């Protein structure tokens, strides 16, 4: 399930890159919560996962 | 691919919005930002999951190997 | 170069002591540095 | 902890330590014969005199 | 899933045997036989 | 140098908990 | 100093609104632990019912087998629960799926070509092209034939599109769909979203009548405020109108005369629902889930 | 019959020899439990130190802690704070039952 | 019912002993394997 | 443990082992990141597992982590706690951080278990309140005086600290005295703590309590004060905008 | 991944339960630390995630073409203006709540709608355990292979580790 | 109590400790030689 | 190639275009610099293989040489040295030290 993004290029619609979805949308929090994340680590909510969310083959 | 049945962040069920909201651009001729807030869509997570969706099903339907042609 | 030191070796008619940490892996002997240092022995009370 | 790992049950039920089994350890090498290769708190194999 | 090799040894039977962690083979009974040693050479048409 | 054009007709859609338009 | 009969004079509820789908209402002098346990629950505990094994007969369509597999799981079912049990995986599938666990739902779609003239729209254009989520039939095995025909089992919302095809393909499915809880899975999660907001507090310090009444009003949400000369100048109406926007602060006009704080007691609960129960009656069962929390470690040995 | 007899365990490691100061651990919890409790034991007049710990988050156990100041022990204490967890959510119960009423 | 698919014409085919792998209406040599009624069992996760 | 390039030998060090259900990668602490000069982005380390009574009392005693806490380079500590903890002792050890008496406990038993040996009097102790009469509250810097109560020996006396801070004393205000880090008898009395006392820094409070005492102990505040700052991140967080 | 070069690894999913709450509602889909942002020096996505928010709220998809904003017309003032059109925060911050405690938190915390993305290189096939197994028959040694069950190699450079500490039976 | 100890490894370690911070001792122009050029000489 | 644009507001298109071009010289330096000191490291530990502290003190070589009289000149460890010369420190801790 890819997404269109939101904040996007115009030149996003002129190469036919709609045909194409590289990725989707994600209500990011820039929060230090958990302590599971220095520098690299990020933390993916449990159950947006379970309902599909960058789920591929 | 088709529509998600859920919202990935609340958890609406939302699989049964985007026929109805391709008919409220289509037909009623409204913008986006009234069409999702008529169909019950109000929280910022939950509108973007109809609204910035590609639904490229309707590009990969068109390669049917059952039927001629 | 381990074929001219090999060489070197054998014409020398050299007797390796194996006490370099090098030596003693070649051979499969206990390392000479550290725990290797020493020997413990153990004192038994019946004569 | 600072002086810690973390190992996951994939290699928890593969490395194996050959204990020899005494009067104090048991107690606890029963259970782990008992437990076998499939619970974590196990054994995989006995090594017989 | 059990392969052939040679025969048990322990006096336990003339068995067919099977492997543990793919170059070790054990028998049926758990008794373990001597080291299979599996020849290999690695790589890196080419 | 043009600017970036406010978008227009841009009101409220954001209400508490149990709220809806009852704001006119 | 604390009782629980204290509790019981201070403690207040205000139902703001009610529905069929969502709930507001208020918790007055209850403590953010306990608001919280009840939000907790309702979100991980409250039980569902929903599609957990999925048997593919034929799948000729273009969505993957595990992919049309998880969107029939994420469907909402209507089943009210405490009609079902709880299965038990300690013992094998031919003992495991009896009628009192489970119930099965089944799907069988076959995609063709229609006579018709005209671009045109792929609904008057092919017959079964697009595959609801209401296409899951009942099947009542045993016993459910009649314990189950007040309320016959049907998706909460039955226009879910779950898959499209094209003539020549076809969707051969059965499902068997069990009790379970949230915290195993997002799918067995009764809510969209049970999540409470503190109350806002708006204290004004010194008078701001005039022409700073006029602009503090905007501010705000168009409520929230009220002014009507400098008689009755400059006060709250309603606190519980305001979402914390902090819009206040950012004018050093205003960022002396007013300190934006919160209740720490009074809860603004906001439950909805997938469509399974009310949500009146997953914040009783809710309330219910944590008193047998407790009882069932009060009745408990206390082992070592 | 057969009561449960792994969901509460007092660790002896860390238990008083009088009995006033323990450590529970309940397996298959988290804060929705611990957090209620420690609220509801920390409102007895007698506790001295009342706090929970969830040691890793990967497995689900709950370690609470009690210590009280002598004449109630962290056993009694415990069920104090499991008695009025439960008075308190029959006051929320009936509260809420009546404004439906209400209605 | 032995049933594969030709990939030119969709035509559905069987294919016996010594025959060749060609489809019977066009002469179409690549020639893939349609799916049966069969079980698969899958979670819903 | 072990890295790909092991340049010196505190990249590879004896770790103990805690097996972690629900889990399918190595797990490793923060305190290691700067010894086996890891980032975690990807990075494989090779885990040796010693079969014999001879090669863990090594692991145990002389390639283990607690004894690897200064390197043999210059003498520079190369172990302490990195951005969340830095960031988070700046504002519990903060002169405005006020805890109640509910959350004073908390704070505590979340960072030192008695079951899991975290203490030295098998049973908790705590200070008296920094406030006493209108709403009895305990300060930040009290709870980092407690934390040191339970881990440190109670025969030896308390530390006694005078060292410096990162933050300049301009930042906090008018006359204020918080870049003086004070330990009195193991009592955090003035200055907040950064990445020059708990960090991998020298002459720190982790660099004192490591010669005072001993390697273990200094391993064990690592520990507790990466809990401490970890549970408080949890309950009251920071975050980054586009206001800062 | 973003599309500003802020890569990560997932290094935990975390449930719903205790991952903070908004007074919307919303439990983020994704968390980075802030200690991110200071040294790799991504502030095309902080203006991204006030203008993903924006544009998800109004239903407007907006132009993120560079050079398109001035110094006199900063983006955290354009998209930041319709935030506060819509009754939010002006400035992208939101209030949270705690999910395990269950208490506010201390500020307001920078939430928005960033695009995201995930790297086709995955770690389902990278690593290996061995106890024991088949061996190379010239050396009697553990064979080289993720597959074949193969042994981990201790070469010049661990060796040399090894004798650093001093401890002569790790080394054999 | 400060004393080194016999069987202390100092030629692993002294070796260990030009070589690791070498690796950092890499970069390029900010007369004489530099770095590693000078200390490969 | 001075910019009086800063990262909040944006950079000019002739200015990104300077900021690409020093962007890039710090990652040819990483694409030469990926094992610089990698023989040099191997060849110091292998003739130092064996120098080791003696019971006598003396650092000697593994065939018995001796190569010092005492390591530095004093015999400290260096992982011990590091409060030695802080006797302000060790007066204030006397009697935990002791
Ligand atoms: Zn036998």
């Amino acid at each position: 399930t890819g997404q269109t993004p939101i904040v996007k290029a115009n030149l996003y619609d002129d190469y036919g890159m709609d045909n194409f979805p590289n990725g989707f949308n994600a209500v990011v929090a820039v929060i230090s919560y958990t302590g599971y994340d220095m520098d690299d680590a990020m933390i993916i909510n449990k159950s947006a996962d379970e309902r599909g969310f960058g789920y591929g083959t | 691919m088709i529509v998600p049945v859920r919202c990935f962040s609340c958890g609406k069920v939302v699989g049964d919005k985007w026929e109805s909201y391709l008919n409220l651009l289509q037909e009623d001729e409204l913008d986006e930002g009234t069409a999702l807030s008529r169909l019950g869509l109000k929280r910022y997570c939950c509108r973007r999951m109809i609204l910035t969706h590609v639904d490229l099903i309707e590009k990969f339907l068109r390669y049917n190997p059952l039927e001629k042609r | 170069t381990t074929c001219q030191f090999l060489t070197k070796a054998v014409l020398d008619n050299e007797r390796e002591q194996l006490d370099s940490p090098s030596a003693r892996i070649v051979v499969g002997k206990l390392n000479n540095v550290g725990t290797g240092s020493f020997d413990v022995l153990a004192k038994v009370p019946n004569a | 902890e600072t002086n810690e790992i973390g190992v996951p049950p994939v290699f928890a039920v593969k490395l194996t330590y050959p204990e020899p089994v005494t009067a104090y350890n048991i107690a606890e090498l029963r259970q782990a014969v008992i437990n076998g290769p499939d619970k974590w708190p196990g054994a995989t194999q006995i090594q017989n005199e | 899933t059990f392969i052939r090799g040679p025969i048990c040894g322990t006096d336990n039977c003339p068995s067919r045997l099977w492997r543990i962690i793919d170059g070790r083979r054990t028998c049926q009974y758990g008794h373990v036989m001597e080291g299979d040693v599996e020849f290999n050479d690695d790589e890196d048409l080419g | 140098r043009k600017d970036v054009p406010k978008v227009e007709g841009l009101k409220l859609e954001h209400f508490a908990t149990g709220y809806d338009a009852e704001d006119f | 100093e604390w009782n629980v009969e204290k509790f019981k004079k201070d403690f207040e509820v205000n139902i703001s609104s009610l529905d069929a789908r969502e709930a507001n209402f208020d918790l007055i002098n209850i403590d953010t632990s306990i608001a919280n346990a009840f939000r907790r629950i309702m979100i991980s505990e409250v039980p569902s019912v929903a599609a957990e094994y999925v048997y593919f007969f034929n799948n000729t369509s273009v969505i993957q087998d595990e992919v049309l597999a998880h969107r029939i799981g994420l469907v909402p079912l209507k089943v009210d629960p405490d009609m079902l049990t709880w299965v038990d995986s300690n013992l094998p599938d031919d003992e495991k799926f009896t009628d009192e666990n489970t119930i099965v739902l089944s799907l069988n779609v076959k995609c063709t070509r229609n006579p018709d003239a005209p671009s045109t729209d792929p609904k008057e254009l092919y017959n079964n092209a697009h595959v609801y989520a209401r296409d899951l039939k009942f099947e009542p095995q045993g016993r459910q034939s009649t314990t189950f025909a007040d309320c016959p089992v049907v998706p909460a919302d039955p226009d879910i599109l779950l898959a499209k095809l094209r003539p020549g393909q076809e969707i051969s499915l059965k499902a068997h769909c069990i009790l379970g809880i949230g915290g195993d899975h997002a799918k067995f999660s009764p809510v969209s979203t049970a999540s409470y907001r503190l109350l806002p507090q708006i204290n004004i310090l010194q008078p701001i009548k005039g022409e700073s009444a006029r602009r503090f009003q905007k501010c705000f949400p168009p409520g929230v405020i009220g002014i009507d000369e400098g008689s009755d100048e400059a006060y709250v109406k309603d606190a519980r109108k305001d979402t914390v926007s902090r819009e206040v602060l950012r004018y050093e006009e205003f960022a002396d005369k007013v300190k934006l704080g919160r209740v720490r007691n009074h809860f603004i609960f906001n439950v909805e629902s997938a469509g399974a129960m009310t949500p009146e009656e997953i914040f009783f069962k809710s309330v219910r889930i944590l008193k047998n929390k407790a009882e069932y470690l009060k009745n408990c040995p206390i082992t070592q | 019959e057969e009561p449960d007899r792994e969901k509460i365990k007092l660790l002896t490691q860390a238990t008083s020899e009088d009995g006033t100061s323990a450590s529970f651990q309940i397996v298959e919890e988290d804060h929705t439990l611990g957090n209620a409790l420690r609220y509801v034991i920390m409102k007895n007049p007698d506790v001295e130190f009342c706090g929970y710990s969830i040691p890793h988050p990967s497995e689900n156990l709950l370690n609470i802690r009690i210590q009280t100041y002598g004449e109630t022990t962290a056993v009694d204490a415990l069920q104090k704070g499991l008695k009025d967890l439960m008075d308190l959510c029959d006051v929320v119960e009936s509260k809420f039952t009546e404004k439906i009423k209400s209605m | 019912t032995l049933k594969y698919i030709c990939a030119e014409c969709s035509s559905k085919l069987s294919l016996s002993r010594t025959d060749a792998v060609r489809c019977k209406d066009c002469g179409h040599r690549i020639l893939l394997k349609a799916r049966t009624k069969r079980l698969v069992q899958f979670e819903a996760r | 443990m072990n890295r790909q390039p092991t340049l010196h030998k505190a990249s590879m060090m004896g770790h103990k082992v805690r097996v972690l259900p629900n889990e399918k990668t190595l797990r490793l602490h923060y305190a290691n990141t700067g010894a086996y000069n890891a980032d975690f982005d990807g990075d494989e380390m090779n885990m040796h597992f010693p079969q014999n009574e001879n090669a863990r009392a090594e692991a145990l005693n002389l390639a283990n982590t607690d004894s690897q806490y200064l390197t043999p380079t210059s003498g520079s500590p190369v172990r302490g706690l990195i951005q969340d903890h830095i960031s988070a002792g700046v504002w519990l050890t903060s002169k405005d951080s006020f805890f109640t008496r509910e959350q004073y406990q908390q704070y505590i038993y979340g960072c030192i278990r008695p079951e899991d040996g975290h203490t030295t009097r098998s049973k908790i102790v705590t200070l008296p309140p920094t406030i006493f009469k209108p709403y009895p509250l305990w300060t930040g810097k009290q709870i980092i005086t407690t934390v040191l109560l339970n881990v440190t020996p109670p025969d030896m006396p308390g530390i006694n600290l005078i060292s410096k801070n990162k933050i300049k004393n301009e930042y906090w205000g008018k006359g204020s005295l918080e870049n003086e880090v004070l330990f009195k008898d193991g009592a955090l009395l003035c200055g907040i703590l950064d990445k020059s006392q708990y960090g991998a820094s020298k002459y720190g409070i982790v660099h004192s309590l490591h010669e005072v005492y001993g390697p273990e102990v200094a391993a064990k505040v690592l520990s507790v004060l990466g809990r401490l700052f970890t549970n408080y991140i949890t309950a009251t967080a920071f975050t980054c905008g586009m206001d800062d | 991944s973003s599309r500003h070069g802020q890569k990560g690894v997932c290094s935990r999913k975390w449930p719903t339960i205790d991952m903070p709450f908004s007074e919307t509602g919303i439990q983020p889909d994704i968390i980075i630390n802030p200690h991110a942002f200071p040294s790799r020096m991504t502030i095309g996505m902080f203006v991204e995630s006030l203008a993903g928010k924006a544009g998800a709220l109004h239903g407007i998809a907006q132009d993120s073409t560079p050079w398109i904003f001035n110094e006199d017309d900063t983006p955290a003032d354009y998209f930041g203006e319709q935030l506060a059109k819509a009754g939010y925060n002006y400035h992208g911050n939101e209030p949270m709540y705690s999910g395990a405690t269950g208490e506010e938190l201390r500020a307001d915390i920078y939430v928005g709608v960033v695009y995201y993305q995930r790297l086709r290189h995955m770690v389902n096939d990278k690593f290996q355990v061995r106890s024991t197994g088949p061996v190379n028959s010239l050396t009697m040694q553990p064979v080289k292979g993720r597959k074949r069950h193969g042994g981990i190699r201790v070469g010049e450079m661990e060796r040399d580790a090894l004798i650093g500490h001093g401890t002569s039976f790790l080394l054999q | 109590r400060s004393l080194i100890n016999p069987g202390e490894a100092v030629g692993i370690i002294a070796s260990q400790s030009v070589g690791e911070p070498s690796t950092q001792m890499t970069l390029n122009t900010f007369n004489v030689t530099l770095g590693i050029p000078r200390l490969r000489e | 190639g001075y910019v009086k644009g800063r990262f909040y507001s944006g950079i000019k298109p002739q200015e990104y275009y300077f900021h690409c071009m020093a962007g890039r010289e710090g990652l040819i330096d990483t694409a030469v610099k990926t094992s610089r000191s990698g023989y040099l490291q191997r060849c110091l530990t292998k003739q130092l293989e064996g120098v080791h502290v003696s019971y006598d003190n003396s650092i000697r070589d593994a065939d018995g040489t001796l190569v010092q009289f005492m390591y530095g000149g004093d015999a400290i460890d260096i992982t011990k040295e590091s409060h030695m010369t802080q006797f302000e420190f060790c007066l204030d801790n006397y009697y935990a030290l002791l």
